[PDB]
């Protein structure tokens, strides 16, 4: 949940207006003045994934995602950018391939042998780990993560020839990939193309030769080996050397092309004839995500010089340029009404026409799956641990959790919500102010869970455009670039249902000297506006994404987005290295199930051991989090309390008999609904056998004192729908779904309502 | 009585987590967190 | 170098303390390591954001306003200058030792939380109790007239 | 005359839970208020 | 009752308060509300182990040995013995805020604590640098001569 | 004749992380011993 | 908590020391950090074992039996305790170089060793040499008796 005040963009969002990507923080961004004509046919969105397990010990190299790690291992571990990190790389690779010794020192430990051949029969085992450990003495580096490519280098020439035990293992995760290119994540994924072609050299080495004269004459010396690694990795070497600065291959090409965008370009530097015509930038002129990467670049650099040649050179940079991206990449160029697809918008209609209020959501897949593993140390004072999952544990939850899952779905929730709207409105023009705009963006939410961290301040990153300094980097590095994929999907959204959109240049501050900004053309059909704009002429031009949202009719979303669990099962020998804290939950519940029986007070507690079937207690076990699945929750809980504190607040004010019994025929049947949805999760698995132990901790307390029974003909009932809706929540609280605070809220929403009441009234005939 | 003193002393190889963090929760025990009242 | 928002600002908030007095003039001299001189340093202090929050960290008096001000226009200069700015903090010989006896204490509070909720009710439900009697009488009366 | 007294306790007691908490209960209420602040103020750097 | 064990410590332990001075007979019939004749508590003690306790509690001079040794035997009362058994520990007026200071360094310490390891590391290899430079020389030499 | 010496803060440096982050843990060595001891006993209490 | 088994020998002990001399009541408050009062001090090392072991290391002349019976209840702190309490030993300025010298000697020894057997071996085959001849005899003599 997040509301903002579309008459004033500046002051309620800034981090989604363009104004501010541009570089204006002043209120002040210019109207449709001068303008070029566009249309922007495709995009660059990230594949459709998030984080996986990947393991890294054994001696296969696959180059694609060795690259992924580098992304993560020096963007979000705090270094400064993968680029330097590549650089070091290869200084790092020239090193020891240009070096003669370096392959003998770690053939003579692995054969063991130094001076003489070694027959085919008395060939030991020397575990990969192993070679890692010497090869650290002999070619020292800073970064772990060469080590190892170097280390499954060699385990993968001698693989063949059985030098090596295949049993050890080992694993890390890759992280998540931003949907849209920042301006950086170009110049990465240009560098990531030489990487992934040095890497495709030592991969491919077969060593198949070297297999066969092993064979037939029985025998080889270190002198055979230390050379044929040696001319492998002098191959790789080779297609290292005198590739272009990606820092410079891109600064250039996304100059040009915002030279050829914008209409107001000083002649004196006027992109040429030729390059103009050059294969190729007929594509990347109309391409989306280029542009608002380049907004970005002048964002920060402020500026653009072409070092490169602007003819001659530049014409062979292009085509470089093209085949970095356009090969399979995290980023694969796709017809631009598809990245979008997901985004889905309602809104509230007034009698003439004009929104009153307008809500943008994301559609989800809600994640019926969840895992839970023990944490297991390898040794006193080693971080090596490695977890086992436990099955019969997840089973139930995930046996709990799926009867959760379809009713909660997202549509419903706005389909709800625009329910409300039509009651709670008067009958008259909303003139006062621009259609506020509420957007569920449950993605937002999720993240803050995952990285652990305080929703006030992801929320307040969009409202006023800053980040908080008193955050540690790590988070903010994923603040900052997730704040820039919520702009960018704003965009291209936008983009998508409004085709004609328009390129003007502002200079009106004159912060920069190059500097660009859409303008939408949008056809409103409507006599006021909402935001600020004349409207007119039929058509109302507006440089804010937003706005040119709010103009939409409404769209029902094409594709479920789709979350997915980190994957802990397949691989269970693996040990760990990456820290597992943070994505865990710890796991334990208590809670007390108070009822009144004649007169007297009787309380069932109840502990989460007894709930799973387990009889002991035990600590250790930790829940892997449910992310996505309290992100949900989350969402559909401040709606539900925002929707009952907006309609009791109409609700005094009203003045009508007509309508006032239209809010309380509101109120009740929302709540009731809202029971008879705990009430579906009472018979869920933990539901049930929560229920099952209430009554009995309960009847065995009042073993002492004799009282009559009950008539069971509705009290079987109504004592029964009561019981189950305390398991509705002592399921969501013992899962991390539900915080305890809003629990209580949540409690006393169905609590004054007397939904209770309401429920069982139809279970009686008069 | 055998003696497996010997093979006690060992060290593990080392490795480095790319993303550092989670160190001084190898120990910890955090006691329950409990429900809302009922009414 | 420094943005020109910070500057209308912030150059004179300097320059005052200056013409107050002298002895300041030195010290932040040593503390940013600049020639003595004031003009030097408030050709500093123009270049870069992070010499000009030191700057603003040796005189607190007149100089706090425009500091906070600078925190909003570089959000570098202030993660960089919270580390270059430090001084321990004086600890009392008995201050550990003297938290050792509220080990007792407090997990006594926290057992007294849970139980309640949030601790934010337990300070309100500590104060319902101690309240004056009469008030439960006047919330029962008001009861009394169908008033809820 | 404790027979009015006792069933008071125990009206008490079984809200609470066993008597062991009631007698904690009963301290943290008494106990003095600034220990409120020190426990709030722990949390307000961040520690559980 | 009370268990043996305990009470063939525990009496004459009690009862050796008792002879020493009658200042302290008066002061456990307060406590634990019993008759104020020496022959009476010493009754209420062989009765109760929780009453055991808070006697044991009021003389800690020579008592402290049984004291244990009936909470050993009677891990039941512990619980309970703990809390009839309470004071306020008296907090400083300076205490609260002065820990308000402190907020900034922890912060520090953790910083540095996740990057080396557990705490126990940390406090090792503060000691490894500010450690004398020579062992550093003798160390190595150990090396030249082929130690390990 | 700060060649020698600059040298040896970016041998420094490249280990442990960014120039902010040598800045810091040189700071948490020089820090006195008794903090040492306060963050241990915050851990004795239980918080983390 | 401090287990009861360490707590009965330990508080006792600790109690004699402080009622011994005054002087060392201020230096352990001083190491542990906690309030001066020789009541707050014993209210701290119930409290914690670290807290307890740092205390008798302070006092080691009458302390030492309760450390060490401490120390056998109590593995875990076994490690936390050792890196707390720490002293760098004085080294001698001739010493590392002192040993360069030996490098030649030891050597010798372990070609010596690696001939015979163990060390063990070793230094018993030394003293059968150095040992008196008549023993040979004796032992040839029993031979020819027929004892083996």
């Amino acid at each position: 949940m997040f509301n903002l005040k579309v008459k004033d963009l500046n002051g309620s969002a800034r981090g989604l207006t363009q104004a501010f990507a541009i570089g204006e923080l002043k209120n002040q961004l210019s109207v449709g003045a001068l303008q070029l004509p566009l249309q922007f046919t495709r995009t660059f969105s990230a594949s459709m994934t998030s984080e996986l397990l990947w393991e890294v010990g054994k001696g296969n190299i696959d180059p694609v995602m060795y690259a992924r790690l580098f992304f993560q291992y020096a963007q979000a571990g705090g270094a400064l950018s993968v680029d330097e990190l590549v650089n070091q790389f290869t200084e790092y690779h020239q090193s020891t391939a240009c070096n003669p010794e370096i392959w003998r020192k770690l053939t003579a430990y692995i054969t063991g042998s130094s001076n003489r051949a070694i027959k085919a029969d008395a060939v030991g085992k020397v575990p990969p780990t192993a070679i890692l450990e010497q090869l650290r003495t002999l070619a020292p580096s800073e970064h772990e993560l060469f080590h190892h490519i170097t280390t499954d280098f060699v385990c993968h020439v001698l693989s063949p020839l059985g030098f090596i035990l295949p049993d050890a293992a080992y694993v890390y995760r890759v992280g998540r990939t931003a949907t849209y290119p920042n301006f950086y994540a170009l110049v990465d994924c240009v560098r990531a193309s030489d990487l992934r072609r040095m890497l495709t050299a030592l991969s491919s080495v077969d060593s198949k030769m070297l297999q066969a004269t092993f064979k037939a004459k029985g025998a080889l010396a270190p002198a055979l080996i230390s050379q044929h690694l040696a001319n492998a990795a002098t191959t790789a070497f080779e297609r290292s050397r005198g590739n272009f600065d990606a820092n410079a291959v891109v600064s250039s090409v996304l100059t040009i092309l915002g030279r050829l965008w914008s209409p107001s370009t000083p002649k004196e530097l006027d992109p040429s004839a030729r390059l103009r015509n050059t294969n190729g930038i007929d594509q990347l002129r109309s391409n989306l995500a280029l542009f608002i990467a380049y907004q970005d670049m002048v964002k920060q650099r402020g500026r653009a010089e072409v070092i490169f040649s602007d003819e001659e050179l530049s014409s062979t940079i292009i085509p470089w340029f093209i085949e970095a991206m356009s090969e399979v990449s995290p980023f694969k160029l796709r017809p631009i009404n598809e990245t979008t697809s997901y985004i889905g918008q309602t809104s509230a209609i007034d009698h003439m026409g004009q929104p009153s209020h307008v809500v943008v959501y994301e559609d989800w897949q809600f994640a019926k799956e969840i895992t839970a593993f023990t944490p297991v140390k390898l040794a006193n004072n080693s971080n090596q641990r490695f977890l086992d999952v436990e099955p019969g544990i997840s089973d139930r939850m995930s046996a709990t959790l799926a009867p959760i899952g379809n009713t909660f779905a997202v549509s419903a929730f706005v389909k709800n919500r625009t329910a409300v709207y039509e009651a709670v409105s008067q009958r008259g023009t909303v003139n006062s102010n621009g259609a506020e705009m509420t957007l569920g963006f449950p993605s937002v939410v999720e993240r803050d869970y995952a990285l652990d961290r305080d929703p006030m301040v992801a929320i307040a990153a969009l409202r006023t455009g800053i980040v908080d300094e008193s955050l540690e980097a790590r988070a903010s590095n994923d603040l900052k670039r997730s704040m820039f994929n919520y702009y960018a999907a704003v965009m291209h959204y936008a983009v998508a249902h409004n085709p004609e959109v328009v390129v003007s240049e502002h200079q009106g501050v004159a912060a920069e000297q190059g500097s660009l900004y859409l303008v939408w053309n949008v056809r409103t059909e409507l006599r006021i506006p909402v935001g600020y704009n004349a409207i007119e002429g039929g058509s109302i031009r507006t440089p804010e994404p937003l706005e040119a949202i709010a103009y939409n009719k409404p769209i029902q979303p094409s594709e479920v987005l789709q979350a997915k669990v980190l994957d802990l099962a397949n691989h269970t020998t693996s040990i760990h290295i990456w820290p597992w804290h943070e994505a865990s939950t710890e796991f334990a519940y208590e809670d007390a199930y108070s009822v009144t029986i004649r007169n007297k007070r009787y309380t069932a507690e109840v502990k989460e051991f007894e709930l799973l079937g387990l009889g002991q207690r035990r600590e250790r076990v930790r829940i892997l989090k449910p992310t996505v699945a309290h992100a949900i929750i989350q969402m559909w809980y401040s709606w539900f309390v925002e929707d009952d504190r907006t309609l009791a607040a109409a609700r005094r004010t009203s003045r009508d008999d007509a309508e006032k019994l239209a809010i309380d025929g509101r109120r009740m049947q929302n709540a009731v609904t809202l029971l008879r949805k705990i009430e579906m999760i009472g018979t869920t698995g933990i539901g049930a056998s929560a229920v099952h132990l209430a009554q009995s901790r309960i009847v065995d307390q009042m073993a002492g004192r004799g009282l009559i029974d009950d008539s069971s003909d509705l009290h079987v009932g109504i004592n029964r729908h009561r019981i189950r809706i305390w398991a509705g929540l002592a399921v969501l609280q013992m899962m991390g779904l539900l915080s305890r605070s809003e629990a209580e809220a949540l409690t006393k929403v169905l609590g004054d309502s007397n939904a209770l009441g309401m429920v069982v009234a139809t279970t009686d005939i008069d | 009585p055998t003696s497996m003193k010997a093979l006690d002393h060992t060290s593990i190889a080392s490795v480095a987590p790319l993303e550092r963090g989670s160190v001084d929760t190898d120990d910890r025990n955090s006691a329950p967190r409990r429900g809302a009242n009922f009414s | 170098m420094l943005l020109p928002v910070v500057a209308r600002a912030a150059v004179p908030a300097i320059e005052s303390a200056i013409a107050a007095t002298p002895g300041l003039v030195s010290r932040i001299a040593a503390a940013i390591g600049s020639k003595v001189s004031p003009s030097a340093i408030l050709a500093a202090v123009k270049s870069n954001p992070v010499v000009a929050g030191l700057t603003l960290a040796q005189i607190g008096s007149t100089g706090y306003d425009a500091y906070q001000q600078l925190l909003e226009n570089h959000p570098e200069v202030a993660e960089m200058l919270k580390d270059l700015s430090f001084k321990a903090d004086e600890i009392q010989p008995d201050f550990i030792g003297n938290l050792g006896q509220y080990r007792e204490e407090l997990e006594l509070v926290e057992d007294a939380a849970r139980f309640v909720g949030g601790m934010s009710n337990l300070i309100r439900l500590r104060q319902a109790l101690e309240l004056d009697i009469k008030y439960y009488g006047l919330k029962m009366q008001l009861n009394d007239m169908g008033y809820r």
